[PDB]
């Protein structure tokens, strides 16, 4: 499940996946979500930012890129 | 930037090359183990979860990466060979530690950062202003450097890490700003045997001047200033030592201190100080103190402890109400019945009321005590606690104490199972005293009445094991050291249970305790050492040695405990159980070859006041007061000890219990046995010669010197008897000194000479008042001279310095208005009198009939005694009207010397010496008289009780001259007071201590130095009493109301027409050996105080074993039935 574009996830209601996600650019909200197995955040996300809201990560969180501001 | 909101993420891994990633939580975000190997910026914001917890710099960071932290952090790890630097820009981290890889590590801590513990193992360099609790420098951590100083620094490089500026940690500091005010400090404060309060205190801005005011434990406020007092102050740089005077009330004083500079008035501290010399005296609920006989004299203790109050349903109740006692099925149904009607408010009422007695009194409830129940769940929880507090103060306020104490027997352990208890007791405890001193204090301020808080505390190791000891302290004006049971039956080898020294490496004692105590912080100011009432008993003990150290057999029938009253009545030197001290512990023992009893005797109580002295304790506590002595003489011990004079050592003391041997005939003394009971000091167990000097035995006459069998302290003078070298027609003084080698306390001085009796042959005198203004020749009640050896006539009277006959005093004769009682004294029947004693003189050939002059309000003496002139002329007077009238003597009835009777009589100052040398010229001009006339002429005085008296008369100067004093041991108590007593009681009451009776007063009066055989005891024939008095002991020692309809003074006779079986019943104070009458009927209540044929009995009992020369009444016309005399005849003869 490996994401590139905007604000992806449910609304008022939790929402379970599995495997191992791949948020590979700048922006990506992610919300209500609870991902079992890895999340990873790659070179690709850069400079930019990357929210999220009311998720779990059962296994292992990657940060690799993002920038300060 | 990486945000992480209201968020679940586990571990998490950074990266990020070249420049960082900013990685937030935010709100309910929860965030794993960040393991960092990039640049990274971790923040928390707006963060109500817990969000970032442990981080770590891996070694895979690389070179400059740029790591930075804010928020609240768990542990945090550098552990990266990189040249790691670690910014931490906001917020809190546990735990930083440093890792010996991290070489030139730089950890950057700004200003508002907080790192509780910062662990060093590599040199580090710590920048910023950043705060650190605690560094621990490792020895990799050596020479770290810190740009603000850590708090605290610890590990084995400390001393190696630099720290400030280039000035040095906290750096150059100066200034400032304006200082000026005088502040005091408190160092701490101290007692003295002498009761001397110090108080040491550091003043800073010295401007010679200070206050302090004291309050003393019974509210007196006090003041001293270096302006009046400097005398009592002494300065040094900031130290002052203020110095009370001696001799301040024992127990817990109040303080306050302030220093000024003219207008600029220091801050005023406060404290409490502890003088030494407390007396507690814990007193059994069980006994029925309203009904009790035995006594208590308030006035040698300074705090009484009620035993028990107890718990019920988590709160303080009379022991009545706690049914484990009054169900105990151990005990008889009778037993539990007077378990449930226990007196406890009654007892109360009547303790407290003992403050009349000694005002400084203090009276505590003591809550708890052996197999008392509810401490562990009431001390369980802050609720229990407050229920039991509140509860306790209730208790206190309720009967109007003084103070809390608890025994709690015991935390913990709960004695193994009699008490239940847990682990959480320890700490419990702690908690419960913290919140009855808080209570207890906020009381205070608003009734300004000080309370204390104590306990009573376990000897045991397992005990100081078990409580919070410096934790306690701070809230307890003292501990109550258990300094007793310390060993018992359950020993398998007997032992000292209540010593004051360790003999051996096993044996317990006041010592090892204290020791024990000190040693855990307590301090000696707080710390009173306890003594025992009672003995620790072993039955079945091997015969060998003296008992102790032995090993014991079977303790089935033990009566475990047996009271020191019943030691003394039934077993110390008596029964076959003999008496020993162990001279290293300084305790008693009994042995009777079984049975072992270990207890607390006089020597002991010396010894143990001796130690808390000697250590500075804060005194001395004992279990339980009932248990004494008939005299009380384990309280009185410790009362002496702990309150003489430092300077004077204590003399041994002695009264006398067997003090008359009677010559058989002239010539032979049969055998006989004096013995001497110490009143002060303990014999060895065995005496020898040297310890006792004996003079006046006559020559040729043997004897010895040993302790008397079947007394505990008393001397025994064994005369063997023989022929004295002549005729023995008078008493012979025996004087007895015990000297200091007789004794086991260590620095007594010998006693004073205690007089004993030889009599001759005819045995003691009885001698007879005969009123004059009886005519006798027409009296059908005749004076039987069979059972009189001495008569004295009362009077002759002084008139224009001779001596007269009673008719020519005209102050006696016009005394009533009465026209006929006035010619009756005018034609007062002296003459006829003086034939009549003459007819006397015939049927008893040996009778002595003496002339007394004066009597009360008798004129003339004073004048007479001024010089030489008027006492000669008085002398030769007296000596013609002797002669004329066929006297065999003279009576000298000065009513009184200097005092005068407070005005009935002229009096002077000079009367004191005057009177000595009246006697004196007496004496002579009756030797003189004797060597004329072939014969002997008979001096003697009439002679007063009060203490007045004692001290107008030179008793040791004038029993030289005379051949007795008949000393009036009677009239004591009368109408001029409004509350009962015995008038003439032979004892004193155990209820009235410090009473007037015939043994206090001729004990008083041998200690002036007048010998035994010089001294005559008074019977009276009348009474005295009191209207309007409540029934209430009937009518004993009460206060009573309006005295206007008074019965004055009946006579015997008086008693037996119109008392006697006409509502009045007679009681006896068997203590004072005394009779009163009380008629709840006859004014508001009628009290009669008297002597009968019994008391007259004892009296007489009282002359005979004392060594008195005889007995005398007052007066021969107020017993018409003969019984009164019969009563003393019978018993001198008996
Ligand atoms: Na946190």
């Amino acid at each position: 499940a490996y994401d590139k574009a905007g604000t992806y996830g449910p609304a008022s209601g939790t929402e379970t996946i599995d495997g191992n996600v791949k948020v590979t650019v700048p922006g990506v909200t992610l919300r209500n979500l609870v991902i079992k197995g890895d999340l990873l955040l790659s070179e690709g996300v850069g400079s930019g930012d990357v929210t999220l809201d009311k998720v779990s990560v059962h296994g292992l969180t990657t940060v690799s890129g993002g920038g300060e501001n | 930037s990486v945000h992480m909101n209201d968020s679940v993420i586990g571990v998490v891994y950074v990266d990020k090359k070249d420049t960082p990633v900013r990685i937030v939580a935010k709100g309910s975000a929860k965030v794993g183990e960040v393991i960092i190997a990039g640049s990274v910026k971790l923040e928390e914001t707006d963060l109500t979860g817990t969000g970032f917890e442990k981080v770590v710099l891996k070694d895979l960071l690389p070179a400059n990466a740029k790591v930075t932290l804010s928020g609240s952090f768990t542990d945090v790890d550098v552990a990266a060979s990189a040249n790691p630097q670690l910014n931490v820009n906001s917020g809190t981290i546990e735990r930083l530690t440093v890792a010996a890889s991290s070489k030139d590590a730089v950890i950057v801590l700004a200003s508002g950062v907080k790192v509780t513990t910062l662990t060093l193992n590599i040199k580090t360099q710590i920048k910023g202003q950043g705060s650190v609790g605690t560094a621990v420098v490792n020895l990799g951590g050596k020479g770290s450097s810190f740009e603000s100083a850590p708090g605290k620094t610890e590990g084995i490089a400390k001393d190696s890490v630099t720290t400030g500026g280039s000035f040095g940690g906290g750096g150059y500091g100066g200034g400032s700003g304006s200082s000026s005010n005088p502040v005091v400090k408190l160092i701490s404060t101290a007692s003295n045997n002498d009761r001397q309060l110090v108080l040491k205190f550091n003043a800073y801005g010295w401007d010679n001047n200070a206050t302090i005011v004291l309050t003393s434990p019974a509210g007196k406020q006090t003041t001293y200033t270096y302006e009046k007092n400097s005398a009592q102050f002494a300065v040094s740089a900031p130290e002052v030592t203020f110095t009370s005077d001696k001799g301040l009330a024992a127990g817990t004083w109040l303080y306050s201190v302030k220093t000024a500079k003219g207008s600029v008035t220091s801050d005023t501290v406060t404290g409490k100080a502890f003088v030494q010399g407390k007396i507690v005296s814990y007193i059994p609920a069980w006994v029925d103190w309203a009904k009790d006989e035995r006594g208590v004299d308030a006035t040698k203790f300074t705090h009484l402890y009620y035993a028990f109050g107890r718990i019920n349903n988590g709160k303080v109740v009379t022991i009545k109400e706690d049914a484990k006692w009054t169900e105990d099925p151990t005990i008889t149904e009778a037993d539990r019945i007077k378990r449930r009607n226990n007196p406890d408010e009654s007892n109360l009422a009547y303790l407290t009321g003992l403050k009349a007695k000694n005002p400084n009194l203090k009276v505590l409830v003591s809550i708890g005590g052996w197999e008392a129940e509810g401490f562990s769940d009431a001390a369980l929880t802050p609720e229990s606690r407050e229920v039991f507090a509140n509860s306790a103060l209730d208790f206190m306020n309720k009967y109007n104490l003084d103070g809390i104490d608890l025994d709690w027997e015991y935390p913990v352990y709960g004695a193994w199972g009699v008490i239940k208890s847990r682990p959480e007791d320890k700490a419990n405890f702690t908690a419960l005293l913290k919140l009855l001193r808080e209570k207890l204090d906020a009381q205070s301020t608003t009734t300004n009445k000080y309370y204390e808080l104590a306990i009573a505390a376990g000897a045991s190791k397992t005990y100081t094991d078990s409580v919070e000891l410096t934790k306690i302290t701070p809230y307890l004006d003292y501990i109550n050291l258990m300094t007793y049971d310390l060993h018992g039956g359950w020993d398998p080898a007997t032992s000292h249970h209540t010593a004051v020294y360790s003999a051996t490496n096993n044996q317990l004692s006041v010592d090892s305790t204290v020791k024990l105590y000190l040693n855990n912080g307590v301090p000696a100011e707080k710390l009173m050492v306890g003594g025992a009432f009672y003995s620790r008993v072993w039955q079945n003990v091997e015969n060998k040695g003296t008992g102790l150290s032995e090993k014991a057999g079977s303790q089935a029938g033990s009566p475990g405990t047996i009271v020191y009253s019943e030691l003394v009545n039934n077993y110390i030197n008596k029964n076959g159980y003999t008496r020993y001290w162990d001279d290293t512990a300084k305790a008693p023992y009994l042995f009777n070859g079984s049975t072992f009893i270990s207890y607390e005797d006089t020597a002991s109580a010396a010894y143990k006041a001796e130690y808390i002295k000697q250590n500075n304790l804060a005194g001395f506590m004992y279990w339980e007061y009932s248990q004494d002595s008939d005299s009380h003489e384990l309280a009185n011990t410790i009362y002496s000890r702990l309150y003489a004079k430092s300077g004077t050592p204590l003399s041994v003391g002695t009264s006398v219990y067997a003090g008359t041997v009677t010559m058989a005939t002239y010539t032979q003394l049969p055998a006989g046995t004096f013995i001497l009971p110490l009143t002060q000091g303990t014999l060895k167990p065995v005496i020898s010669a040297s310890d006792v000097t004996v003079s006046g035995i006559p020559a040729g006459i043997t004897y010895t010197v040993a302790n008397a069998a079947d007394h505990r302290n008393a001397v025994a003078v064994y005369v063997n008897g023989g022929t004295v070298a002549s005729n023995v027609y008078d008493p012979i003084d025996v004087r007895v000194v015990v000297k200091a080698s007789a004794v086991l306390e260590a620095n007594m001085t010998d006693s004073a000479p205690a007089s004993v009796t030889i009599m001759p042959k005819f045995g003691p005198i009885l001698l007879g008042y005969v009123p004059g203004w009886v005519d006798w020749t027409n009296s059908a009640y005749k004076v039987d001279a069979t059972k009189l050896t001495h008569i004295n006539y009362a009077f002759a009277r002084i008139k224009d310095n001779k001596v007269v006959k009673i008719s020519e005093d005209i102050n006696w004769v016009n005394e009533f208005p009465s026209e006929e009682i006035r010619e009756q004294r005018r034609n007062n029947p002296d003459d006829a009198n003086f034939a009549y004693l003459k007819t006397l003189k015939q049927q008893n050939p040996s009778l002595k009939v003496l002339v007394s002059i004066g009597g009360w309000a008798a004129e003339g003496f004073s004048d007479a005694a001024l010089t030489p002139e008027t006492r000669e002329e008085l002398a030769n007077s007296a000596i013609a009207f002797m002669h004329q009238y066929g006297f065999d003597g003279i009576d000298l009835d000065w009513e009184y010397p200097v005092y005068g009777a407070f005005g009935v009589i002229k009096s002077r100052p000079e009367d004191k010496q005057n009177f000595t040398a009246l006697l004196k010229l007496f004496r002579e001009k009756l030797d003189v008289e004797g060597a004329l006339h072939g014969k002997y002429y008979e001096l003697a005085i009439a002679s007063a009780a009060a203490p007045i008296y004692i001290n107008s008369v030179e008793l040791d100067k004038i029993h030289q001259y005379l051949d007795y004093m008949s000393v009036m041991t009677y009239d004591y108590h009368g109408s001029w007071e409004s509350k009962t007593a015995h008038q003439a009681s032979v004892y004193t009451s155990a209820l009235s201590p410090g009473d007037f009776s015939a043994d206090s007063v001729l004990t008083a009066y041998r200690k002036q130095g007048v010998p035994a055989s010089k001294l005559v005891i008074g019977g009276a024939f009348y009474a005295r009493g009191w209207v309007n008095v409540p029934n209430i002991n009937h009518g004993l020692f009460q206060q009573a109301g309006d005295q206007a309809k008074n019965p004055g003074t009946p006579t015997y006779n008086d008693l037996v027409k119109d008392y006697f079986d006409k509502g009045y019943t007679r009681y006896w104070d068997n203590s004072a050996k005394a009779p009163y009458l009380y008629n709840p009927d006859a004014n508001g209540g009628t009290f009669i105080t008297y002597d009968d044929e019994e008391s007259l009995k004892y009296k007489a009992e009282y002359a005979k074993n004392q060594g008195l020369r005889g007995v005398m009444f007052w007066d021969y016309s107020q017993d018409i039935s003969g019984k009164l005399l019969g009563a003393i005849f019978n018993e001198l003869k008996a």
